[PDB]
C-alpha cells in the first residue's frame, strides 16, 4: 500500500548496481540490490546465532553469548564453538550494516534528496568497527573485542574500564560524553520549540519561526536559526560517537595505565608542581 | 513484588501506550494507506486513524484540519508497469515538465509564506532595504554554468529570508533576457563562477517561472525546487 | 555537490528586535553585535535579551553559587593563584558529614557551606524554570520547553534534595567539583552493586543513545530536504511540500514507516525528557528500596 501522495515518486532509476533487476518495493520496504544483501547477511548472521545457542544450550535470548576467540589465539581463525562464531557474525553484521548504508544512498538518488543520513549512518558502523575490528587487531587478538550478548556485553564495558582505574578521567570519553549531554539537551529543546509554535495556547492562532527565534532571544539572547539547529543536532550526535570511537582506539593501544594518571602532566608541571598546599601539594 | 519490580512494569505499560499515541500523531498525513490504483487499501496497519485536529493559521490564511481528505489537486503523468504491486510507475511523457520523481512537486498554496508580521518571508535583495553580502564570495555578477560546462546566464540578485538573514535563491538573468530562480542549496558559489551540477545550460529556460518579480509562492517554490532536483536524474546523460 | 553544512554566502541586514506579542518591552536589551563566525553555521545576530525579576534573581542567585563554591577552592588552595590553577579540578566542596544528619547545624568548613551554595543554585534553578514558562506565555506559546525542562530538573531534584532526605543525611548527596563528583559517581554504582544491573539506568540509556540516533537522523533528513525548503517547518505543517514527502518516503522506504513534520518532534521531545525521567526514577530507588541491583536482578 502507498502514502496519499507516494505514487508520484515511485519511479525507476537511481538504482547503482542490477539496473531494474531489484527495482522493486515490498510492501513499503524498497529493495534494490543492497536491500537483497541485507538481507542475506542478515539471515546468516541470525542463523550461526541460533547455532550458537544450540551449542550453547540454551533457547532464552537473555543468556544467549556469542564469544570471540581467546587472546591465545590472537588474530587468527578460531573454530565455530571456540570464536569462529562471533568472527563470521561479525563478518555478516559488518556486510548487513554497510549493505544498509547503500541501499539508503540508492533511496537519496530515486527521491533526488542529499545523501546526509547514509553518511551520518557511517559514524555508527565507525564506532562498531572500532571496537571489534581496528582496536582489537591494533592490540593483536580478537578476544578484546566485545561479546555478542544483551548482559555479557554490559560485563565486558565494564571489565575494559576498570582495567584503566576510573575511565571517566579518559580525557577523549569527557568530550563525547559532553556532547551525548549537550545532543539530548538540544533535542529536546528543539522539539519542545516546534510543538509550542504549532499548537500554542488556547484560543491562539498558530505561530510563526519569528517567535521561535524570539523565544529564544529572550531566554538566552541567542537564536541560531531553523537550519542551524539541525546542522547542529547533526554535529552533535556524530562528534559525539567520533570521540567515543576516539577514547577506545587509544586505549590499550598508546595508553596503559590508569586514566587518572594521564592528568599528570597538568599537576607536576615543574614549577608549581612543589609549592606546598592544596590537594596535591 | 518489591516496589522496584512494579515501577519497571508500569513504565513498560506506560511506554506502550506512549509509543500507540506517537505512532497515531504521525499518521495525520498520507493516510489512509492506498492501492496502486487510488481506492483505499484493505489492510492499514493495527494502529487506528488520529481524530482530526485544528490548527489556526496566522495572518487570516484559514484553517487546517488534520487528518482529512486527501487530494493530490494536479495530474500525475505515469503508468503501471506491472499488474502486482511494487513495481516502478514509469513516466509518460518528460519527467521534467510533468513534475513526476525527483521532478515532483506538491500542490501547496500558490501564496507566499510570510514572517511575524504579515510580510512576504523572502524578498529580492534589491528589494530589501539594508540587506547586503557581509562575508564569502558574492555571486552578483558572476556566470552561471551548467553541468554540460556552458554558460547559462550571471546572477542579478539574491532572494533572501529576511527573518533568519539567509540567501534562499539566486535570481539567473539568461540569454533571453528573462530570469529564473535557483535554489541557494543547489548552486557552488567559486571564485569566477557560479556551477549548477543539476542542470545543463540549456535546461535552465526549463526552470517554472514566477508570477511575480518580487515575490514567489510556496507552490512556486515547489516547482523550481523540484525542477531542479530532479536534473540530477534526469539531465544526467550530458553531465561531463 | 554542495552540503548545506556552512553558509556559503552570508547576507546582514537590519537588526531583528522579534515579535512583541504580550512581552514588557522594557525589559528587552538593544541589539548586540554580529558574529560573521557564527554566520557561517547559523544566525550572525547577537540579542536582544529579556532580562525580568526571575532572570535577575536566576542570574544573582546563580552567582552567588558560583562564588560560594569559588572562596571554598580558593581556601583550599591556601590562597595562592599557583595551587588554585594547578589543583583546580581536585578541589570539592562536600556536603556534611553522615552525623550531622538532615540538619543545617553543620560548621561552614563541615558541609554548612555546601548547604550555602546548594540553596543558591536551587534558587537559581527554579527562578530559571519560570522564566521558560513566562517567555513563552508572553509570547503566547505552548509550555513544551518548560515541561521538557522538569525532567531534567527531576534527576537533578533526586541526586541532590529528594534521595538525600529519604536516605536522612545531606552526605549522600554530589559534591562540587569536576574530579569529586566523577568519583562520587563511581563510587555510588559500586555500593549498589553495579548499575549496569538497575533496569531504569539501561532504559535511561537506551533513550540517550536514542536521543543522538534521532537526531543524527532528523539533522541529517531536514539537511538533506533542505533543497526544497525543508527547515521551514512550522509551513510544512499547516501546507505539507515536497519536502515533508521526500523526507516521510526515504525513511518508510528504509525501515517500513514514517513520521510527519510535526509527528517526527513529538518524537524528539520524548525521546530526550526518557533520559532524565527513567534516571531519576532509577537513582530514587538506589539505597532507597534496592541495595543491590545485581543482586536484585538475578531474583527478576
Ligand atoms: C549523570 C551522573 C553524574 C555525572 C557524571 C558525569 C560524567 C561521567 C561526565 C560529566 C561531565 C560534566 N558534568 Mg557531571 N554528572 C552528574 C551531574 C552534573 C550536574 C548536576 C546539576 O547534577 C552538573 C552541573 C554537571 C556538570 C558537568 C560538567 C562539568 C561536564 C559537562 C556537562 C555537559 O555535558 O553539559 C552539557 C551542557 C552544556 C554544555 C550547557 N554534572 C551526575 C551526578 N558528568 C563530563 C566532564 O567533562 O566531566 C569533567 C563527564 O565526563
Ligand atoms: C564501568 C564502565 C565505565 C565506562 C567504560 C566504557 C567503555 C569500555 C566504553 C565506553 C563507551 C562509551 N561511554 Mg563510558 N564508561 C563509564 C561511564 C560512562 C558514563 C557515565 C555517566 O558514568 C557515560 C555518560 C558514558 C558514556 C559513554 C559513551 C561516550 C560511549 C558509548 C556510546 C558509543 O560509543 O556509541 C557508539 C555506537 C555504537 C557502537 C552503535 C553501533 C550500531 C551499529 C552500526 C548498528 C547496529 C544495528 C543493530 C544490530 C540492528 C538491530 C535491528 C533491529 C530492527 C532492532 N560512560 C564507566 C566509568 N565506556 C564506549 C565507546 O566509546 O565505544 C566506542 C566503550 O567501548
Ligand atoms: C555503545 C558502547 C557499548 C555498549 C554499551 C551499552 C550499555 C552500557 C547499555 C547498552 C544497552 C543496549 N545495547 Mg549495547 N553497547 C555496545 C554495542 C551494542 C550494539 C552493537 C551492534 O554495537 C548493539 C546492537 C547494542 C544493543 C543494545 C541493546 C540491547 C540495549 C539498548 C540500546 C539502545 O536502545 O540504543 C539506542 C537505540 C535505539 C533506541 C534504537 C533501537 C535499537 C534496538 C533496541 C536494538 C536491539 C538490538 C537487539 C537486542 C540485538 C540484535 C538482534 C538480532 C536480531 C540478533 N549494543 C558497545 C559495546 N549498551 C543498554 C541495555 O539495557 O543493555 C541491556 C545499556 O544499559
Ligand atoms: C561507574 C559509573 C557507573 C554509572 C553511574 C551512573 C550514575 C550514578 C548516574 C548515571 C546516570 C546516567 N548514566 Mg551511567 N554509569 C555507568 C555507565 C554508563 C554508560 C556506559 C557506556 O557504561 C553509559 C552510556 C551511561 C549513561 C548514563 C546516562 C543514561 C545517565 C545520565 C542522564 C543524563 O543525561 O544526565 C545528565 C543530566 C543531568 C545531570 C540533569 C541536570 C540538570 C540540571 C538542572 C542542570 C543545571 C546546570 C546549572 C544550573 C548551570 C551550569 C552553568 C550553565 C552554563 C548555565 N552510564 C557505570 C555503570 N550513571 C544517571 C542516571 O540517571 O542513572 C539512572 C546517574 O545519576
Ligand atoms: C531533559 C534532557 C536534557 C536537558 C534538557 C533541558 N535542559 C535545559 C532545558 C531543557 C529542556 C531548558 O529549557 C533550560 C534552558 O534554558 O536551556 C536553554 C536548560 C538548561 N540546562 C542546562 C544545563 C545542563 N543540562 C543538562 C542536561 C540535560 N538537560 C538533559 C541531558 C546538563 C548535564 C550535566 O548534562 C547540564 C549542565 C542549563 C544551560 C539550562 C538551565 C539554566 C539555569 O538553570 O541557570 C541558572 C543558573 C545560573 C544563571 C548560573
Ligand atoms: C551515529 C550517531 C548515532 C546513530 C545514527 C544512525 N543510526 C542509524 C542511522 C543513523 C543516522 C540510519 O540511517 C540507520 C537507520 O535506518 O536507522 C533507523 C541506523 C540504524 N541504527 C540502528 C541501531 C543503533 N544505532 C545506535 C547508535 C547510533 N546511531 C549513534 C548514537 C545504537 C546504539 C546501541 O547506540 C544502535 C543499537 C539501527 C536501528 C539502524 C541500522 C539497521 C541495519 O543496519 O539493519 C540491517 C541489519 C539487520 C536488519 C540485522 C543485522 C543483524 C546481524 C547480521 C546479526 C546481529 C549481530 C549483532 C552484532 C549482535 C549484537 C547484540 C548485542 C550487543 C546486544
Ligand atoms: C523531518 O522528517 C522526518 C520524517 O518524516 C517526515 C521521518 O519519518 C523520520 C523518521 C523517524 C521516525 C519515523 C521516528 C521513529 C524512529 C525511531 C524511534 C528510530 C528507531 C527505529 C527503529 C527501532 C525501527 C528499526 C526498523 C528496521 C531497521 C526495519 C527492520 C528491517 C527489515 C524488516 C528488513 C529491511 C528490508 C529489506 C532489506 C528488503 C527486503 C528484502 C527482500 C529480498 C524481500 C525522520 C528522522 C524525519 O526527520
Ligand atoms: C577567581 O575565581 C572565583 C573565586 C571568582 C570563581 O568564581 C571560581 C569558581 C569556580 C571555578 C566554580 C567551579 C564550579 C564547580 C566545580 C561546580 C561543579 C558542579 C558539579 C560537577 C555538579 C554538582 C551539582 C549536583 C548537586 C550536588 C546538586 C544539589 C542541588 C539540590 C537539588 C539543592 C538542594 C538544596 C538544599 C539541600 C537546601 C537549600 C534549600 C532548599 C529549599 C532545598
Ligand atoms: C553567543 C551567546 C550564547 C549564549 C547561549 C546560552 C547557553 C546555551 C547553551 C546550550 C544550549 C544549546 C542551544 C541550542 C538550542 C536551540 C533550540 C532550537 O530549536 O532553536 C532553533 C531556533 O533558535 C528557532 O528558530
Ligand atoms: C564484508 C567486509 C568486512 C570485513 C571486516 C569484517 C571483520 C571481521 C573480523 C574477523 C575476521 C575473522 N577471520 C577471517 C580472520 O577468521
Ligand atoms: C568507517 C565506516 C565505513 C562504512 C561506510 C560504507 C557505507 C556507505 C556510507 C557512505 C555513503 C554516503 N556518501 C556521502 C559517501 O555518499
Ligand atoms: C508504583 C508506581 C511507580 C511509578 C511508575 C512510573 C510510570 C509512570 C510515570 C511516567 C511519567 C509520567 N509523566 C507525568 C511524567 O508523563
Ligand atoms: C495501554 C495503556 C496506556 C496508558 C499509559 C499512558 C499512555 C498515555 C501516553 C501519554 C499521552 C501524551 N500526552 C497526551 C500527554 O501528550
Ligand atoms: C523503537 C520503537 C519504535 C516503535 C515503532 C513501532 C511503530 C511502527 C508502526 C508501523 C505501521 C505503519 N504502517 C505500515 C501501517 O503504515
Ligand atoms: C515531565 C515530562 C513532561 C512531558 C513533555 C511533553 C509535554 C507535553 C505537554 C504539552 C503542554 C500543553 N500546554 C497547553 C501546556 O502548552
Ligand atoms: C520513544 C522511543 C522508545 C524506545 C524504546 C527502546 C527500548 C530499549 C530497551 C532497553 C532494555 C531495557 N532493560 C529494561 C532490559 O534494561
Ligand atoms: C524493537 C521493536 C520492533 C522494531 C521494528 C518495528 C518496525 C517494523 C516494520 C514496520 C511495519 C511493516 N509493515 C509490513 C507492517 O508495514
Ligand atoms: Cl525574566
Ligand atoms: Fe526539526
Amino acid at each position: 500500500a502507498l502514502l496519499s501522495f507516494e505514487r508520484k515518486y515511485r519511479v525507476p532509476g537511481g538504482t547503482l548496481v542490477g539496473g531494474n533487476l531489484f527495482d522493486f518495493w515490498v510492501g513499503p520496504f524498497y529493495v534494490g540490490f543492497f536491500g537483497v544483501a541485507t538481507f542475506f547477511f542478515a539471515a546468516l548472521g541470525i542463523i550461526l546465532i541460533a547455532w550458537s545457542a544450540v551449542l550453547q544450550g540454551t533457547w532464552n535470548p537473555q543468556l544467549i553469548s556469542v564469544y570471540p576467540p581467546a587472546l591465545e589465539y590472537g588474530l587468527g581463525g578460531a573454530p565455530l564453538a571456540k570464536g569462529g562464531l562471533w568472527q563470521i557474525i561479525t563478518i555478516c553484521a559488518t556486510g548487513a550494516f554497510v549493505s544498509w548504508a547503500l541501499r539508503e544512498v540508492e533511496i537519496c538518488r530515486k527521491l533526488g534528496i542529499g545523501y546526509h543520513i547514509p553518511f551520518a549512518f557511517a559514524f555508527a558502523i565507525l564506532a562498531y568497527l572500532t571496537l571489534v575490528l581496528f582496536r582489537p587487531v591494533m592490540m593483536g587478538a580478537w578476544g578484546y573485542a566485545f561479546p555478542y550478548g544483551i548482559w555479557t556485553h554490559l560485563d565486558w564495558v565494564s571489565n575494559t574500564g576498570y582495567t584503566y582505574g576510573n575511565f571517566h578521567y579518559n580525557p577523549a570519553h569527557m568530550i563525547a560524553i559532553t556532547f551525548f549531554f549537550t545532543n539530548a539537551l538540544a533535542l529536546a529543546l528543539h522539539g519542545a520549540l516546534v510543538l509550542s509554535a504549532a499548537n500554542p495556547e488556547k484560543g491562539k492562532e498558530m505561530r510563526t519561526p519569528d517567535h521561535e527565534d524570539t523565544f529564544f532571544r529572550d531566554l538566552v539572547g541567542y537564536s541560531i536559526g531553523t537550519l542551524g539547529i539541525h546542522r547542529l543536532g547533526l554535529l552533535l550526535s556524530l562528534s559525539a560517537v567520533f570521540f567515543s570511537a576516539l577514547c577506545m582506539i587509544i586505549t590499550g593501544t598508546i595508553w596503559f595505565d590508569q586514566w587518572v594518571d594521564w592528568w599528570q602532566w597538568w599537576v607536576k608541571l615543574p614549577w608549581w608542581a612543589n609549592i606546598p598546599g592544596g590537594i596535591n601539594g | 513484588f518489591d516496589l522496584a519490580s512494579l515501577a519497571i512494569y508500569s513504565f513498560w505499560i506506560f511506554l506502550a501506550g506512549l509509543i500507540y499515541y506517537l505512532q497515531t500523531e504521525n499518521m495525520r498525513e498520507g493516510y489512509p494507506l492506498e492501492n496502486e490504483d487510488g481506492t483505499p487499501a484493505a489492510n492499514q496497519g493495527p494502529f487506528p486513524l488520529p481524530k482530526p485536529k485544528t490548527f489556526i493559521l496566522p495572518h487570516g490564511r484559514g484553517t487546517l484540519t488534520v487528518p482529512g481528505p486527501e487530494s493530490e489537486d494536479r495530474p500525475i503523468a505515469l503508468a503501471r508497469t506491472a499488474v502486482s504491486e511494487g513495481f516502478p510507475h514509469a513516466p509518460t511523457g518528460d519527467p521534467m515538465k510533468d513534475g513526476v520523481g525527483p521532478a515532483s512537486w506538491v500542490a501547496r498554496r500558490d501564496l507566499p509564506e510570510l514572517d511575524g508580521h504579515g510580510h512576504n518571508k523572502i524578498k529580492p535583495m534589491k528589494a530589501a532595504a539594508g540587506f547586503h553580502v557581509s562575508a564569502g564570495k558574492n555571486p552578483i555578477g558572476l556566470p552561471v554554468r551548467g553541468c554540460d560546462l556552458e554558460i547559462a546566464g550571471k546572477v542579478v540578485d539574491i532572494w533572501v529570508d529576511i527573518p533568519e538573514q539567509m540567501a534562499r535563491f539566486l535570481e539567473v538573468e539568461l540569454k533571453d533576457g528573462s530570469t529564473r530562480l535557483l535554489p541557494m542549496q543547489m548552486v557552488k558559489v567559486q571564485s569566477n563562477r557560479v556551477h549548477v551540477n543539476a542542470l545543463s545550460s540549456d535546461l535552465f529556460a526549463g526552470i517554472p517561472t514566477i508570477k511575480s518579480p518580487t515575490e514567489v509562492t510556496l507552490l512556486e517554490e515547489d516547482k523550481i525546487c523540484g525542477y531542479v532536483a530532479g536534473g540530477l536524474m534526469y539531465a544526467a546523460p550530458k553531465r561531463k | 555537490e554542495y552540503q548545506n553544512i556552512f553558509t556559503q554566502v552570508q547576507v546582514r541586514g537590519p537588526a531583528d528586535l522579534g515579535m512583541t506579542e504580550d512581552v514588557n518591552l522594557a525589559n528587552r536589551s538593544g541589539v548586540g553585535p554580529f558574529s560573521t563566525l557564527l554566520g557561517w553555521f547559523g544566525n550572525a545576530q547577537l540579542g536582544p535579551i529579556y532580562l525580568g525579576s526571575l532572570g535577575v534573581l536566576s542570574l544573582f542567585s546563580g552567582l552567588m553559587w558560583f562564588f560560594t563554591i569559588g572562596i571554598w577552592f580558593w581556601y583550599q588552595a591556601g590562597w595562592n593563584p599557583a595551587v588554585f590553577l594547578r589543583d583546580l579540578f581536585f578541589f570539592s566542596l562536600e556536603p556534611p558529614a553522615p552525623e550531622y544528619g538532615l540538619s543545617f547545624a553543620a560548621p561552614l568548613k563541615e558541609g554548612g557551606l555546601w548547604l550555602i551554595a546548594s540553596f543558591f543554585m536551587f534558587v537559581a534553578v527554579w527562578s530559571w524554570w519560570g522564566r521558560t514558562y513566562l517567555r513563552a506565555q508572553a509570547l503566547g506559546m505552548g509550555k513544551h520547553t518548560a515541561w521538557a525542562f522538569l525532567s531534567a530538573i527531576w534527576l537533578w531534584m533526586v541526586l541532590g534534595f529528594i534521595r538525600p532526605i529519604l536516605m536522612g543525611s545531606w552526605s549522600e548527596a554530589v559534591p562540587y567539583g569536576i574530579f569529586s563528583h566523577l568519583d562520587w559517581t563511581n563510587n555510588f554504582s559500586l555500593v549498589h552493586g553495579n548499575l549496569h544491573y538497575n533496569p531504569f539506568h539501561g532504559l535511561s540509556i537506551a533513550f540517550l543513545y536514542g536521543s543522538a540516533l534521532l537526531f543524527a537522523m532528523h539533522g541529517a533528513t531536514i539537511l538533506a530536504v533542505s533543497r526544497f525548503g525543508g527547515e521551514r517547518e512550522l509551513e510544512q505543517i499547516a501546507d505539507r511540500g515536497t519536502a515533508a514527502e521526500r523526507a516521510a518516503l526515504f525513511w518508510r522506504w528504509t525501515m517500513g514507516f514514517n513520521a510527519t513534520m510535526e509527528g517526527i518532534h513529538r518524537w524528539a521531545i520524548w525521546m530526550a525528557v526518557l533520559v532524565t525521567l527513567t534516571g531519576g526514577i532509577g537513582i530514587l530507588l538506589s539505597g532507597t528500596v534496592v541495595d543491590n541491583w545485581y543482586v536484585w536482578g538475578q531474583n527478576h
